[PDB]
C-alpha cells in the first residue's frame, strides 16, 4: 500500500550527503559492535575507515527508506545508489 | 471639460469590462474590442453629451474552446447601472431579470456604492452568479500591469492531475483570497485553482499554483 | 518563522504541516553553493554581431566555416540537409535571444549566477587534449548538433514520465539551456574553441555530471539557512 | 514556397473561423439591442 | 510625455493635491449691512464695478505668488466653492489685475457659525489633484533600451516621485503609464494588484534594503522568505500575531512566544 514499487521509483538515484553520513555512522557503529565485515581489511583498524571502504565497494548491507510527504516511501539499497 | 473626462473614464471602464469578459472565456467581436472613444461618444452621448448606461449592456457566449475546456461556462450578462447608489430594489429587479432570462453569470457595475442590504441578497441568487464591480476600480486593467503575471484558471481534470502528481490535499496548496483583485477579475469560485506562469531570474520561467478560498 | 521548512524528496519545499511553500527550491532546484556568475552570450550585442558570431552559411563560400579548421571542408558546401540542421540551430538561438531579451531580462543584464562553469570546462578540455596547433578538427557538424540537443535533455532536476513533471523539468532548466546553447554553438566550437571529437564527448559528459552534482539535496533545512 | 502555402492555408482557416464567430455574434448583438430598447 | 519636460510638469501639477488653505494668505470677517455696497474703501471699487442674506461679510486674501505658481484661476476657486456650497453663499472675486487677489463671500447670533464655516472652508476645500499626494518631484531615470540595431544604449526619461500613497487614483490619471506605476507600501499593492504583485514588490523592497550598502545575498533565500510571507493569500507578518496564528503544533508555537 504505502510502499512504492521498484519500477515507479522517482526519487534521485544518488546518495545524498545526509544519507551518506548516516549510513557511514550506522555501519561504523555496527562494526564497532562486532558485526561481520563484508570486505577484506588490509591493515585498517578504524571502524569509520572500514565503513568507508565498504561503501566505496558497494558492499554495505543497508537499505535507505525515503519518506515522501504523504507518508508513502521508497526503499533503495545502498548497493544501487550512486555514490560520488 | 469634466463631461469629456467622465466620458473618457466610462469608455476605459467599458474597454476593461470587455477585456475581462474575453479573458474569462466568452467571445467578444474584434471590432467591438477596438471600439474607439469617438465611436463611444457617438453611440452613448446624447445631444447634450450625457451618457446612458442602459445602452452599454451586452451579452456574450463562450467560445467553443472555452466551452470545451470549462463545461460550466454559460451565458454572461453585463449591465451598467444608471443609479449612482444601488439599493435592495435595484438588486432585486436585477436578480429578477437574470432569473427570467436564465443567464448563468451576471456582472453588475455600479457607480458610487452598494448598500449592505443589497450585498445580503447576492449569495441567494442561485444557481445564477451575480458579481458586482465598482466603476472606479475598472478604469485600469490590473492584469496589464508589469507586476501582475498571467493567471489561468485550471479545469477540473487539470486540478485532479495536479493533486495526483504532487500527492496533495486541497488545503496544502498556496492560497489566493476570493476578494483578491485578480480573483474577482477571473471570477474565481471557492475551490478553483489558477496556474500562474511567472518570470524567474534563476530559471527563466516558473509555474506556480494557487487555490481560491 | 522559517525553522520548519525543508526540501523534500520530490523537490518541493514544505513546512511541517505539509503545505507547499515552493514547487521547486529556488525555482531551479539548485544548491546555493554550486552557482557562479556567468555571461549568457545571446543577450548582448547588436543584431549584426549576433549574426556574425552564430550564423553559418553552407552555400556562400566566404560566409562558411573556414577550410583550415575542418578536415571535411571539401564535401560541406552545397549540402542542403546539413543546411536545414544549421537553420534549425540558428532559429533556436534566435528564439532564445528573444525570450531572454523580451521576457526574463528586459534591462539587458547578462551576468547572472548559474550552475556549472562552462568556461572552466572548455579551457580544461583544451589543456587536457592539447587543442592548440593549426590542426583541423574531425568533428562533423551533425555530431555537434545532435550532441548538444541530446545534452539539453539529460539535465534531470525531476524524475518521472508524467506530462506535468516533464513540463516542470523543461521549465526548470530554461536559462541554463540558453547558456549552454549560447556557448556550444557550431561556429564557436569549430572556430573559437577548436575542439575535436574526444574533447567534445568529454565536455558533454562533464557538463552532465557537474549539473547532476549541483542539485539540492533532499533533507536540506533551507528555511534556517 | 511550401512553408508559405501552408501559412496561407492556416490564415484562410482562421479567417473562416472569425467570420463564423462574427455571424454568431451579430445575433446576440441584435438581441441585446432589442432588450435594451425594451428596458427604455 | 517622458521625454518632454513641459508635459511632465503639466502632469505633475495635475497630480499634486492642492487645497484652498495652500493658497490662502489671510482671512477676515467684516460687518457690512448693504449687500449692494460696502464699507471698505479698498474693495469698494471692485464690488461696485461688479455690481455694474446676512450682513456678515466673510472675505479672504489669496497669495498672488503661490496662486500663480499653482497655475490656478480665481474663477476656478469660486466655482469650486460654489459647487461645494451650492447656492448657500454668495461669492464675489476680484479680477486678476487687482493689486491684491481677494474673494468675498456672504451668507444667504451667527458670528460663531460663520467662524465654523470659515474653518471648514480652510479645512476641506479641494482645488485640484489626487487626495493624499502631498508633494510631487520630477526625477530623471536612466533606462537601457535596445537600439534599432539591437544594441543596448542608455536613455534618460522623466518620471514623478510623490510623498504619500494613492495607487488606485494615480494609476487612473491620463498621461500616466498605468502598467508601471509602483508603490513602496505593499499593503496597498495587495489591496490593488493582488498577491503575486505583492510578492514581487516585497522581494524588491527587501533586496533594496539589503543591497543599499553593497551587500549581496543569494536570490533563493529572499525568494523563500517572501514565499513564506505570502503563502496564505495575505501578508503574514513575522511576529507572534503572524506565526502563532497558524495550524502548526501547539508545542512548536509555544516555544516562540
Amino acid at each position: 500500500e504505502l510502499a512504492i514499487l521498484k519500477e515507479e521509483r522517482t526519487t534521485t538515484p544518488y546518495l545524498t550527503k545526509y544519507e551518506r553520513a548516516r549510513i557511514l555512522g550506522t555501519r561504523a557503529l555496527q562494526i564497532s559492535m562486532n558485526a561481520p565485515v563484508l570486505v577484506d581489511i588490509e591493515g585498517e583498524t578504524d571502524p569509520l575507515q572500514i565503513a568507508m571502504k565498504e561503501l566505496s565497494q558497494r558492499k554495505i548491507p543497508l537499505v535507505i527508506r525515503r519518506y515522501l510527504p504523504d507518508g508513502s516511501y521508497e526503499d533503495w539499497g545502498c548497493d544501487e545508489l550512486i555514490v560520488d | 471639460e469634466d463631461n469629456n473626462r467622465i466620458i473618457s473614464r466610462l469608455w476605459r471602464s467599458f474597454r476593461t469590462v470587455k477585456e475581462m469578459a474575453a479573458d474569462r472565456g466568452y467571445f467578444i467581436s474584434q471590432e467591438e474590442m477596438d471600439q474607439s472613444l469617438e465611436e463611444f461618444r457617438s453611440k452613448i452621448c446624447d445631444s447634450m453629451g450625457n451618457p446612458q448606461r442602459k445602452l452599454m449592456s451586452f451579452l456574450a457566449n463562450p467560445t467553443p474552446e472555452a466551452l470545451e475546456k470549462y463545461s460550466d461556462l454559460g451565458t454572461l450578462w453585463v449591465e451598467f447601472c444608471d443609479e449612482p447608489s444601488v439599493g435592495i430594489k435595484t438588486m432585486r429587479n436585477f436578480c429578477l431579470r437574470i432569473q427570467e432570462k436564465n443567464f448563468s453569470t451576471g456582472i453588475f457595475i455600479y457607480q458610487n456604492n452598494i448598500t449592505p442590504s443589497a450585498n445580503k441578497m447576492i449569495p441567494t441568487v442561485s444557481p445564477a452568479i451575480i458579481e458586482t464591480f465598482q466603476e472606479s476600480d475598472l478604469v485600469v486593467n490590473i492584469t496589464h500591469h508589469e507586476l501582475v503575471p498571467k493567471h489561468i484558471r485550471l479545469s477540473d481534470g487539470e486540478k485532479s492531475q495536479l493533486l495526483q502528481r504532487y500527492k496533495l490535499k486541497e488545503s496544502q496548496l498556496p492560497r489566493i483570497q476570493r476578494e483578491d483583485p485578480v480573483a474577482r477579475y477571473l471570477g474565481l469560485k471557492r475551490g478553483q485553482v489558477v496556474k500562474i506562469i511567472r518570470r524567474s531570474e534563476t530559471s527563466g520561467r516558473y509555474a506556480s499554483y494557487r487555490i481560491c478560498l | 518563522a522559517l525553522e520548519d521548512i525543508m526540501v523534500h524528496y520530490d523537490g518541493t519545499t514544505r513546512n511541517s504541516l505539509g503545505d507547499i511553500i515552493q514547487f521547486l527550491y529556488g525555482e531551479d532546484g539548485l544548491d546555493g553553493t554550486q552557482v557562479e556568475r556567468q555571461t549568457i552570450d545571446t543577450i548582448p550585442g547588436s543584431d549584426k554581431a549576433f549574426h556574425k558570431r552564430y550564423y553559418v552559411d553552407l552555400m556562400d563560400e566566404k560566409n562558411s566555416i573556414k577550410p583550415d579548421v575542418i578536415e571535411y571542408a571539401a564535401d560541406i558546401l552545397g549540402d542542403v540537409e546539413l543546411q536545414k540542421e544549421l537553420n534549425s540551430e540558428y532559429e533556436q538561438l534566435v528564439s532564445d535571444r528573444k525570450f531572454l531579451r523580451e521576457i526574463v531580462f528586459v534591462n539587458g543584464d547578462h551576468n547572472w549566477p548559474l550552475p556549472v562553469n562552462l568556461r572552466r570546462i572548455i579551457q580544461n578540455a583544451q589543456q587536457i587534449f592539447h587543442l592548440d596547433r593549426a590542426k583541423a578538427s574531425d568533428l562533423t557538424i551533425p555530431e555537434i548538433i545532435h550532441g548538444v540537443r541530446d545534452l539539453c535533455k539529460k539535465l534531470f532536476v525531476l524524475r518521472g514520465e508524467n506530462e506535468l513533471i516533464k513540463e516542470a523539468q523543461q521549465n526548470a532548466t530554461s536559462l541554463f539551456q540558453c547558456l549552454v546553447r549560447a556557448r556550444l554553438a557550431t561556429r564557436r566550437i569549430l572556430e573559437e574553441f577548436r575542439l575535436n571529437r574526444d574533447a567534445f564527448e568529454w565536455v558533454l559528459g562533464t557538463i552532465e555530471a557537474q549539473f547532476q552534482r549541483s542539485l539540492v539535496h533532499p533533507g536540506e533545512m533551507v528555511g534556517v539557512i | 514556397e511550401k512553408r508559405l502555402e501552408q501559412e496561407q492555408r492556416r490564415l484562410e482557416e482562421a479567417r473562416k473561423r472569425q467570420e463564423a464567430e462574427l455571424i454568431k455574434r451579430q445575433e446576440l448583438i441584435k438581441q441585446a439591442e432589442e432588450w435594451n430598447k425594451m428596458d427604455i | 510625455i517622458a521625454l518632454d519636460i513641459e508635459k511632465a510638469k503639466v502632469i505633475q501639477s495635475s497630480i499634486e493635491y492642492t487645497t484652498l488653505k495652500n493658497v490662502t494668505s489671510a482671512t477676515e470677517i467684516y460687518y457690512d449691512p448693504d449687500p449692494t455696497s460696502t464699507v471698505i474703501e479698498e474693495d469698494f471699487d471692485t464690488v461696485e464695478a461688479y455690481f455694474s442674506q446676512s450682513p456678515w461679510l466673510l472675505r479672504l486674501e489669496l497669495d498672488r505668488a503661490r496662486m500663480l505658481d499653482k497655475q490656478l484661476t480665481m474663477n476656478q476657486v469660486a466655482d469650486k466653492i460654489s459647487e461645494v456650497f451650492s447656492d448657500d453663499l454668495f461669492v464675489m472675486w476680484s479680477e486678476d489685475n487687482a493689486d491684491k487677489l481677494i474673494i468675498r463671500c456672504r451668507v444667504i447670533e451667527e458670528d460663531q457659525m460663520l467662524k465654523r464655516i470659515e474653518a471648514h472652508m480652510l479645512d476641506l476645500i479641494a482645488l485640484r489633484g489626487i487626495p493624499g499626494i502631498s508633494k510631487v518631484y520630477m526625477v530623471k531615470h536612466k533606462v537601457s533600451v535596445p537600439d534599432e540595431s539591437g544594441e543596448y544604449k542608455n536613455e534618460e526619461l522623466w518620471a514623478l516621485e510623490t510623498d504619500g500613497i494613492n495607487l488606485a487614483e494615480v494609476m487612473a490619471v491620463p498621461g500616466v503609464d498605468s502598467s508601471r506605476t509602483y508603490s513602496n507600501s505593499f499593503v496597498e499593492i495587495l489591496s490593488v494588484l493582488g498577491i503575486e504583485a505583492t510578492r514581487s514588490s516585497l522581494y524588491k523592497e527587501i533586496l533594496n534594503v539589503i543591497a543599499f550598502d553593497g551587500s549581496y545575498v543569494n536570490y533563493r533565500h529572499m525568494a523563500l522568505l517572501v514565499d513564506v510571507m505570502t503563502s496564505r493569500g495575505y501578508l503574514m507578518a513575522i511576529t507572534r500575531h503572524g506565526i502563532n496564528r497558524a495550524d502548526t503544533g501547539a508545542l512548536m508555537r509555544c516555544s516562540f512566544e
